[PDB]
């Protein structure tokens, strides 16, 4: 009786780490679009000094 | 015949200890587990809401 909730106890955990997973990469990538999204606002301090 | 008694009461005897082992040997570790798997799967719901 105890051993089926120990089932999907097992289930339904691993697809939480199917889930942190995910959302953890997520966050690398919506981090990178952060450094690129970044570096570049300027490298467009060329573009605007230049105007200048 | 009683060499014999001697002997029948000694193997129902003999067992009767058996009966006694099992009954030295008894459950909290089963009571324990309801317990916890009931609580495992709280701490689970609390990782999903999370």
């Amino acid at each position: 009786e105890n051993g089926e909730k120990i089932t999907s106890l097992h289930r339904e955990v691993e697809k939480v780490k199917l889930d942190q997973k995910r959302l953890d990469q997520e966050l690398d990538f919506i981090l990178s679009q952060q450094k690129e999204l970044e570096d570049l606002l300027s490298p467009l301090e060329e573009l605007v000094k230049e105007q200048s | 015949i009683c060499q014999d008694v001697e002997n029948l009461q000694k193997f129902v005897k003999e067992q009767k200890q058996v009966q006694e082992e099992i009954s030295r040997m008894s459950s909290k570790a089963m009571l324990k587990v309801q317990e916890d798997i009931k609580a495992l799967k709280q701490l689970l719901s609390l990782a999903a809401n999370g």
